[PDB]
C-alpha cells in the first residue's frame, strides 16, 4: 500500500514521470511564493508612489530625494528617476528644443518601465507551462502504466481483475500527482497575471500624466 | 490570456478501464 | 539587485521541506 | 452519529481535500453575501449624489458639503471631492493654464476611480478560481477513491463489498463536495463581475461629465 | 457597450458521468461475483 | 424506458425529492422566461423603428413632446428616451443660467438614465438563463451522486446482494441528471439569443441619442 | 454486431439525438465554409481599398469614381462614402462650424461602420452556441441510454453487465459524436470573433484617418 | 507488429497524429530560430537609429540591403521612403505627408508580424485537437472491444485485448503530439507579443520625429 | 441581395456531401 513500495518497483519510465511531477510541484509552489510576495510589496510601493508624487512637492525635491537611495529604486519611483535624469541630461547639456528633450526623456521612461515589469513577470511564465502540461504528462504517465500493466498481464493463460488491478493502481499515481502538481499552478498563473496586468496599468498611467508635466515644464 | 486545465485524455483512459469491468465476466 | 536569487533559493528550501513532510505524513498514515 | 466516526476513519489525503473544498464553499458563500450587499449600497449610494450633483446646487456648495463627509467618502462623491480638491489646489497655487488644471483635476480623478474599483472587487477574482477548479480538485480526490477502489479489489482471490466500500465512498464524495463548492461560485461569479463592471461604467460617465464641467470653469479666467 | 455568449466546452458533466459510472461498475463487481 | 417518475420522486430520498423539485422548476421558469423575453424584445424592436420613422417625419420636435405628454405615463422604449430628453431640455433652456454648451449635456444625462432604465425593463430575466445554463447540470450531478450513494446505503442493509435489486436505484438516481440538462439546453440557446437581441436594441438607443443630442445642440446654439 | 446495425436497431431517443447532432454538424461546417470566404474578401477588399485612397487622388475624384457603383459598396469604401456624403452635404449646408460638421462626418461613418460589420459576422453567434450544446445533447444521450439499460437491467434475475454492453455502447457513441459536433464549432467561433476583431480594428483605424483629413481641411476651409 | 494488424481507421488516425507531432516540431524549431533573429536584429537596429546618426544616412544604409530588409529596418525603410516621396512631391501640408508615412509604416509593421507568427496558429490547432483525436481513436478501439463482447455466452480480458492495445496506443501519441505543440504554442506566441509591442514602441518615436522634421 | 443566399445554399449542399463522405467511410470501416 505504501507510496515508496510502488514507486520502488514501478518502469524507469513512469519512475522518471514522478520525479518531473514532483520537480515541478516543488518548483511551482516556490515561484507562487516568491512572485506573490514580490506583487505584494509592488503594489504597495506603487500606490505609495503615487499618494507622494501628486501631494504637491516641488520635482527639484522629490528627485534629490529619489536620488539619495538610487541603488535599491524599483517601480514608479525608477520610471521617474529615470525619466528625470535624462530631461536634465538633455535640457542641461544640450538644450535642444522642448520636444527633443521630452521624447528623449519619455524613451527613457519607456526603456525603464520594460526593465521594471520583466522584472515582476521573471518565473511566472514557467506557472503558464506547469498548469497546462503537467495533467498531460500525468496522463501519459497512467497510459503507459495501464499498457505496461497489460504486457505483463498478456502471458497469463486465463486472466482475471485480481491481477491486473495493482498494476491499473500503481499507474493511477501519475493522474492523481500530474492534477496536484497543475492545480496550484493553475490558480496562481491566472491571479498573477491579472495582478502584473494591473501594475503594468498603473505604470503606464504614471508615464503619460508625468510626460505631460515634462512637457510642460519644458515648454516653459 | 487564461490557462485552465485540460484532461480530455482521462475520457480514454476511464473507457478503457470501464471496458475492463465489463469484460471480467462474473 | 541579486539577493531576489537567494530568496528563491529560500523559497525552494522551504516548499522542498512542506512537500517531504506532506509525503512523509502521508505515507505515516498507513 | 457514527458518520463522524466514518470521517475520521478516511483517508488522510481525502480529510485534506474535504477541509480545502469545505473552506472553499464556506469562503464563497461568505464573499456572495459580503459583495452582494456592497454591490447594493455602492449602486444606490452612486446614483443617489448624481442626482445630487446634477440637482442645479452649485459645485462649491457641494463640496463644503462633502468636507463634512470626509472620513465617510465612497463611489463618485470621493471621485468629485478627488477631482474638487486638486482642481481647487492647482488653480489656487499659481497662475496655471487652464489645461494644467483641468488635466490635474482628471488625474486625482483617475486615481480614485481606480482606488475605488478596488475595494468593489476585493474578493471576486478568488471566487472566479472557485468557481473554475473546485471539480478538478474534486477530481483529484475521485481518482485518489478510485486508486484506494482498485488496490483493494487487487487484494484478495475474492473480494467483497466491505473492502472496496471505502475507496468508492471517498471518490463518491469527493465528487459531490468538488461539485458543492463550485455551485455557488459559478451562479454568482459572472453576476457579480457584470456589476463592478456596470459600476465602472458609472464612474467614468461621471468623470468625463465633471471633467467638461472643470474645463468649462477654468477656462471662463 | 457589449454582451458576450458562453462558447466554451465544459468537458465536467461528461467527465462526471464516466467517473459515476466506472463506479457504479467497481462496486458492483463483487456483488455480481 | 417506461418506469413510473412520480412513484419514483415518492420513492426516493428527501434531498433526491428536493433537487427534482429545483431543476423541474427552473425548466418551467427558464421556458416561461423564454416566452415572456420572446414577446417583449418583439413589442421592442416595433416600437424602435416606428418611432425613428416617426421622429424623421419632419414634425416639428415640440409637436412630438405634446404628443407624448398625450402617453406620459405610458411612455417605452426610443419614445421614453426622447420625451425625458427633451423635458431635460425645456426644464434647463427656461432656467438662463446655464449656457447653450451646459445644457446640452445636462439633457443628455436625462437621456442616458432613461436609457438605462429602459434596458433594466428589457434585461430584467435574462441574468436567470444564464445561471439556470451553467449550474442546472452540476445539480443534476450531485443530485445523481447522492442518489447512488443512497441506493449503495440502502442495498448495504443486508449483505445477501444482487445487481438486480440495485440497478433500479441506479435508474432511478440518473433521472436528476437527466432532468438537470434537460433544464440547460434550452437555458443556453435562449441566453445567447436574447442577450444578441438585447445588444442590437441598445446600439439602436445609443445611436438615436447621440442622432438627437445633435438636434438639441445646433437648435440651442441658434 | 456492426455501427449500421447497431445504429438501425438504437432506441428512437438515440436516433432523434444522432440527427440533431448531425444537423448542428452540417449546418456549423456551412456557416464555417461561407464565413471563412466572406472574412477572407472583406480583409481583401479593405486593404484593396485603403491603399487606393491613400494613392494621392483627390477625395473628391474617388467619390466621383465610388458614386458610380452605389449599389454594390461594401467595407472601408462604404465607410468612405457614408462619411464623404455626410461632409458634402453639412459642409454647404450653412457654410458650417467644422467642428460640428467633422463630428457629424464622423458619426455617420461609425453608425454606417458598425452596421457593415454585423453583415460579416451574420451567423457567428450560432457557432457559439452549438459549440456550448451539442456536448450537453450529446452526454444527455448518454444518460439515457445507461437508464434504459439499468432499467432492463432491473428486470431480469441472473443480472449481469453483459446484458447491458449494446446498451452502453449506444450511450458512448452518443457523447462521441456529441464532441465532434462542438470541436469544429468551438475553435472556429474563437477563431472568427479574432478575425471580426482585426477587421473591426482596420476599419476603426480607417475612421481615424479619414477623420483626420476632413477636420485638417474643414478647419483650412470654413 | 500492431500497426499492421490495426484497422484501417486506426491507421489513418495514428498517421494523422505522427504528422501532427513531426510537423508541430519542425515549425517549434523553425519559430525558435526565425524570433531569436528577428529579436537580435531588432535590438541591434533600436541601438543604430538611437545613436545620433541623422536619418537620411540610415535611409543610404537601407537602400543598400533594400533586398534582406527585415524587422525595424523594414518599417524604417518603409516609413521614410514613404516621406521622401510625398515631401518631394510637395503637393500637401507637412502634417498629412508624416500622417501618410506613418500609415506606411503600419502597413509594413503589419507585413512583418503576419510573417513572423506565419505557423504558430496551427501550434494552437495541433494542442487542442491532439486530445480529441486521440479520444475519437479510443472510441474506435471499445467498438472493436463491444461489438466481440456484446455478442459472446461470456468475455474475458484476452479477447478485448486488441481493443484496449488500439485505444491506449492512440490515447499514448495523442499526448506525445500535444505536449510538444501546448508547450511551445504560449512560448511562441508570447515572444511574438514582444516584439509587437516593441516594432509599435519604435513606430511611434520615429513617427514623432517625422512629425518635427516635417514642421522643420 | 440573393447570392449571399445562394453562396449559403452552395455551402451547405457541399458540408451535406461531405458529411456523407465521411459517414460512408466510417461504417465502411466498421466491417
Amino acid at each position: 500500500m505504501n507510496i515508496l513500495d510502488l514507486f520502488l518497483k514501478a518502469s524507469l519510465l513512469v519512475k522518471l514521470i514522478m520525479l518531473i511531477l514532483i520537480g515541478f510541484s516543488i518548483a511551482s509552489w516556490a515561484i507562487i511564493i516568491q512572485r506573490t510576495r514580490i506583487l505584494n510589496a509592488a503594489a504597495r510601493e506603487a500606490e505609495a508612489f503615487e499618494d507622494k508624487f501628486w501631494s504637491g512637492i516641488e520635482l527639484s525635491r522629490l528627485y534629490q530625494e529619489s536620488q539619495g537611495k538610487r541603488d535599491n529604486l524599483t517601480g514608479s519611483e525608477q520610471i521617474f528617476y529615470s525619466g528625470f535624469k535624462e530631461f536634465v541630461r538633455l535640457h542641461r547639456a544640450n538644450s535642444h528644443a522642448p520636444e527633443a528633450v521630452v521624447e528623449g526623456a519619455s524613451r527613457a521612461m519607456r526603456i525603464s518601465m520594460n526593465r521594471e515589469l520583466e522584472n515582476l513577470e521573471t518565473h511566472i511564465p514557467f506557472l503558464g507551462t506547469v498548469g497546462s502540461i503537467s495533467p498531460y504528462i500525468g496522463l501519459f504517465g497512467t497510459v503507459w502504466g495501464i499498457m505496461h500493466a497489460f504486457i505483463a498481464l498478456g502471458a497469463v493463460k486465463q486472466a482475471t481483475l485480481q491481477m491486473v488491478a495493482p498494476g491499473i493502481a500503481e499507474a493511477l499515481i501519475a493522474t492523481a500527482i500530474g492534477l496536484f502538481a497543475a492545480i496550484p499552478a493553475v490558480m496562481a498563473y491566472n491571479r498573477l497575471n491579472q495582478r502584473v496586468n494591473k501594475l503594468e496599468l498603473n505604470y503606464d498611467n504614471f508615464m503619460e500624466e508625468f510626460t505631460a508635466i515634462l512637457h510642460r515644464q519644458a515648454f516653459t | 490570456l487564461k490557462s485552465e486545465i485540460n484532461i480530455v485524455p482521462l475520457l480514454d483512459v476511464l473507457l478503457v478501464l470501464l471496458l475492463i469491468f465489463m469484460a471480467t465476466a462474473p | 539587485a541579486t539577493e531576489q536569487n537567494d530568496k528563491l533559493k529560500r523559497a525552494i528550501i522551504i516548499s522542498a521541506v512542506l512537500h517531504v513532510i506532506l509525503f512523509a505524513a502521508l505515507i505515516w498514515s498507513s
